[PDB]
């Protein structure tokens, strides 16, 4: 007469769900009620341009479905790419690429209220190996948020 | 189950409505009735108008708590 | 064969009825903000009381329906602005609804602001990176 | 062999493609019927004439409009005045100038169509319905028409070649008080010579 | 065996008799056909809740103090022929529906589009047209449930159309505003009980159409034309689109 | 105008100010101008043949509809 | 392979819908945009951050009654005298102040805001003294 | 008890019409509710004269079957023809044609409240190959209409 | 500061009195201090990089969260 979990949502689901992810290279990690997915870009963009290939929107699919898969208030998509021409173009690179995923993001329907987006260009790396282009591990698209009770 | 694939589970914790698992993960079901579900569908006559009058019938006439006459829920 | 452009999904006459009702009161919409826009234009943008400044540039896609102060909370911290209000809030809820998409925190302050009106008011200084709500002295 | 989003603005080889699969098949055909030289340069011979009569026939101006059709998108030719009439409906982001990428194969076909004419000269005009105010619909079929305009350039036609229109509800293909004709009166026309 | 659907509903049983037949047939499908249409009627608004809540924001409309905005009707062109030799006609009459009063929740479209659903459980001239009539019951549901959905369209479009034409006369001055007054006690009470800031609001005056035409403001809207405006190459250009359909009158 | 060819293609200039020698109304959508009497002729003739005439100023479309009025 | 938005209308008159909510809810921005008071920054009649280094220092505060009394018991403990100027009305003016984490003069910022033109309160840090001035 | 559909008219019917009526030659477009039929004048009259061969009266029968086929309010005839002796002398004609095959539509009667005319001579060609008389592909008789909803 | 390397690790002196020179506040929890306009700037954008910058004394931790405020 009352629903029993939130609808169309699963442990077992939710679970080898983020074991795919990892093991095809898109880092879900959670820590507490927080949850990170972190998107190396070159499985997302192409070099240093934010237009996605289209053999990417399956990979940005999955993803949908895991953000999907929880009950949130604002989920967070953040764009960090390595220093490719000056400040303002990895900015606005960055920012157009956070744009393009959440547009899409919000296109298949998350339980969001909020989508922030926001794009640093080069200000906070995750690696000290910062050689390469997009292929280098400090360019990548964070989506973090944290379960809504 | 409900916590599958995870251990199983651990206990309901009524002050979020939700189970949790043996890992650190809470669980998708609701363990009370006061969890915060996305209830949109609600069944029953008279919904936004106070509810059916509780008066014996003379008619098959179904009247809401506010005197409106509940045309979709009526006898024909 | 043939054929004519749009060929969509079947439509449901409940939402023939609401299109063709909404459609009216869109009508109705426009005549009044034109009758009102000629009886006394704008003088004063709110982009005064809102400079837009760096970090309020970020963006956001809203879909929002409750108080208004937890809203203008959660777009200030996503804006690293601290948060602070002024006035009494009233016992009547300022409810505001949001439903955009992909739009820059100081368009959703305005958007915002405007939609509080005589309730509340949000302005924002970014010398200090302070967004700021303030209920209005009504009562 | 081809990307789907519109292949990168480059040449289309399913012609090249087509004929070198009937090529491929042919010869393997050959080679296990007569296991010598000469069997499989007959089976290779046959295998690309075939490719080249179905690709004459697939790559033929009829095949194109009837996949258009087959498609949501509306040909007519009257005299030496040839209008494709494209539904925003389906070709377009909701109320937005956005391009409907997931529709490329009508757009791909669109622009093979127009291919055809290299010395047309096209008009792209923007069209939508009553709803909203005059001003909406001017800048929103505009914007649509434009944004038409420019995928035909950038898919290969001169810029001199293209002028982008959008008039609101004004030219008006249907009833606008019904909801189908409202919605057929939601369209981009690309009229050419 | 089901009640939800009319395959169910037939499938449950796959002059005088005939006659009771039909009219018990027709019962039985009526009230199933008005349910089920009433479930696919909520689904579709629950599917447009957001769209209906932009549509129909009552809570744009409220005034200063949290004051639900009169209703106001229009009629035009109104004649009355009261008998031989004796007509009335008036270009426009503005009436009040309803007067504004204090509120503490905007209303929600919910209170109008609403259509309750309960599903409703229940059982040659003997189950051969049966499943004949039972289907013409399930139209004629169908039919009432969607005249129902109408009429609470109706309504909600009155009342709407009715903030906004006083938001519009307001604007004109064709109606008075609702005037409000507090009066501010400091703390009140004994040493039972105290409030801190009392303050009483009160409608002193409910608002009403002024009769006074005098004193309304008419409302010109233009378009701009080239004016201030303006290489200036102002040309009437054939080299268009044109249309197919050329002459449709 | 070359009213027939195939293409009915023609140019007409419009002047705002109504000078003493172009003082014919000329109503383009909601955007007025005025032309001679020989330029409303040609252009009642394009509206009896039904041809759009929409208004162009540098190359860009600005109003649909053009409708002659008092002269 | 992309795919489409959920919500996307495919209806016929389901996009018919979307557009008039669309358009709906345009005019009544544009409204709002027409309604709306607001006062520039040059000409607003309020308070602003006194910029005095005692007080900056954090604070906690339930109050809720008369402004003089809340006024008297910042400044002293942001060590500033304080004084009035003008005469107390026969109804105090009340105010309330519940904010967990807040500076002194943020908090004098929000009781002259909530006290109005009632009465004001000016803040001089070169002699450092607190001046709740009322209104007749 | 009621109308099933709009009487003496299918939709098999209008398929088939159409369909023939451009085998034959007479061009039967339908852009939104906007219906076209252009009729070439040279299987109509005679030789740049205002007379119907008894020939044409079949094909005339099956346009007004066409046009009896839908609801509308008003038709429009309008005719056009190669340049022959002077502009006088091509509008007259022209309107004597449009004249004679809407009085012969509206004998067959069709469920139009009215029926316009016009011939504008030779004012709008719809194609660059102007040589020839009534053989001539833009000389035509036009017969637009709208169908009522 | 040096904000890329990896670990963005820098290091902003504070002066308790609001100096002519520094006098701009920043709030470290509860302890607020004055910096110069460099220093605000820098700071702001290590808060849009959304990074903890606690205020340490002596190598030894006070209060976590820094927020600019007036200038």
């Amino acid at each position: 007469k009352l629903p029993c979990r939130v609808d169309g949502a699963c442990d077992a689901t939710i679970i080898k769900m983020m074991t795919d992810l990892n093991k095809k290279g898109i880092k879900v990690a959670s820590v507490g009620q927080n949850y990170l997915i972190s998107i190396p870009a070159s499985a997302l963009f192409a070099d240093q341009s934010p237009r996605l290939n289209w053999a990417s929107y399956s990979l940005l699919n999955e993803i949908a479905a895991f953000l999907k898969q929880f009950r949130k208030i604002a989920i967070t998509v953040t764009s960090y790419s390595s220093k490719y021409v000056s400040v303002k173009r990895e900015r606005a690179l960055t920012l157009a690429r956070s744009r393009v995923v959440s547009e899409y993001l919000w296109s298949q329907g998350v339980d969001s209220r909020i989508i922030f987006t926001q794009g640093l260009g080069s200000d906070k790396p995750i690696t000290s190996y910062t050689l390469g282009g997009d292929r280098s591990p400090n360019a990548r698209v964070e989506i973090t948020f944290r379960r809504a009770v | 189950g409900c916590c599958s694939k995870m251990g199983g589970i651990n206990y309901c914790d009524s002050s979020a409505g939700r189970l949790v698992c043996n890992n650190g993960f809470y669980s998708t079901c609701y363990c009370t009735r006061h969890a915060v579900m996305d209830l949109q569908f609600l069944m029953g006559c008279c919904l936004w108008h106070g509810g059916v009058y509780p008066q014996l019938n003379s008619s098959g006439l179904v009247v809401c708590n506010d005197g409106y006459v509940s045309e979709e829920c009526s006898l024909q | 064969k043939f054929k004519k452009p749009p060929i969509n999904n079947p439509s449901d006459d409940a939402t023939i009825k609401l299109a063709e009702a909404a459609v009216s009161v869109s009508d109705s919409m426009l005549e009044m903000a034109k009758v009102e826009k000629v009886i006394t234009p704008p003088s004063k943008d709110n982009t005064l009381t809102i400079p837009n400044a760096y970090n309020l540039q970020a963006r956001a896609s809203v879909d929002w329906s409750g108080p208004i102060e937890e809203l203008t909370a959660r777009i200030a911290k996503a804006a690293h602005f601290r948060f602070r209000v002024l006035g009494k809030s009233p016992s009547v809820p300022v409810l505001i609804s949001i439903s955009t998409k992909d739009e820059s925190l100081a368009e959703i302050l305005r958007d915002i602001d405007y939609q509080a009106g005589k309730k509340a008011s949000i302005h924002v200084y970014p010398n200090s990176q302070v967004v700021e709500l303030r209920y209005a002295k009504i009562y | 062999c081809f990307h789907p989003p519109y292949n990168n603005f480059q040449p289309d080889r399913r012609a090249v493609k087509r004929v070198g699969v009937d090529t491929g098949i042919g010869a393997v055909a050959g080679a296990i019927a007569s296991g010598t030289a000469s069997g499989t340069l007959i089976g290779a011979a046959a295998g690309g004439t075939v490719g080249l009569v179905a690709s004459i026939y697939r790559d033929s101006k009829r095949k194109i409009i009837r996949d258009l059709q087959k498609q949501d998108i509306q040909y007519v030719e009257y005299g030496d005045t040839r209008t494709l009439i494209i539904p925003t409906d389906k070709y377009f982001m909701f109320s937005s100038p956005r391009l409907n990428e997931i529709c490329y194969p009508g757009l791909n076909n669109v622009i093979r169509l127009l291919n055809f004419y290299p010395q047309s000269t096209i008009y792209v005009a923007g069209f939508t319905d009553n709803v909203g105010s005059r001003s909406h619909k001017r800048k929103l079929s505009q914007a649509q028409a434009e944004t038409m305009m420019t995928f035909l350039w950038a898919n290969g036609i001169a810029a001199k070649r293209l002028k982008a229109e959008g008039y609101g509800d004004k030219n008006a293909i249907s009833d606008n008080a019904i909801i189908h004709g409202s919605a057929q009166n939601r369209r981009i026309e690309i009229q050419w010579f | 065996g089901d009640t939800g659907s009319l395959a169910g509903l037939q499938a449950m049983a796959d002059k005088i008799r005939e006659m009771a037949l039909k009219e018990t047939a027709l019962s039985v499908g009526a009230q199933a056909g008005l349910a089920w249409r009433a479930k696919i009627i909520d689904e579709q608004l629950n599917k447009q809740a957001r769209n209906l809540d932009a549509i129909y924001d009552f809570n744009s409309l409220v005034l200063e103090h949290n004051i639900l905005p009169p209703v106001l009707l229009e009629g035009r062109n109104t004649l009355n022929l009261a008998d031989a030799q004796s007509i009335r006609i008036s270009d426009r009459t503005y009436k009040v529906a309803k007067q504004a009063h204090f509120i503490t929740t905007p209303p929600t479209w919910r209170q109008y589009l609403w259509m309750d659903y309960v599903k409703p459980e229940a059982p040659k001239a003997e189950k051969e047209i049966w499943c004949i009539y039972t289907e013409r019951g399930w139209k004629n549901g169908i039919d009432q449930a969607n005249t129902i959905l109408e009429e609470n369209i109706a309504r909600i479009k009155e009342d709407f159309g009715g903030m906004i034409l006083y938001r519009k006369l307001l604007a004109m001055n064709m109606v008075s505003p609702p005037y409000v007054s507090h009066t501010d006690l400091g703390v009140t009470g004994d040493g039972s009980e105290i409030h801190i800031d009392d303050r009483v609001l009160r409608i002193t005056a409910l608002p009403e159409l002024n009769v006074n035409s005098a004193e309304w403001r008419a409302a010109v809207a233009k378009d701009e034309n080239a004016l201030e405006r303006f290489q200036a190459k102002i040309v009437i250009t054939n080299k268009s689109w044109q249309p197919i359909i050329a002459p449709v009158s | 105008c070359d009213l027939t060819k195939f293409r009915w293609d023609c140019d007409l200039p419009v002047q705002v100010k109504p000078s003493p020698a172009s003082s014919l109304l000329v109503y383009c959508g909601s955007s007025y101008g005025y032309i001679t009497k020989q330029q409303y002729d040609i252009l009642a003739r394009y509206q009896r043949a039904s041809v759009n005439m929409v208004l162009d100023i540098n190359g860009e479309y600005i109003d649909s509809p053009c409708i002659g009025a008092e002269r």
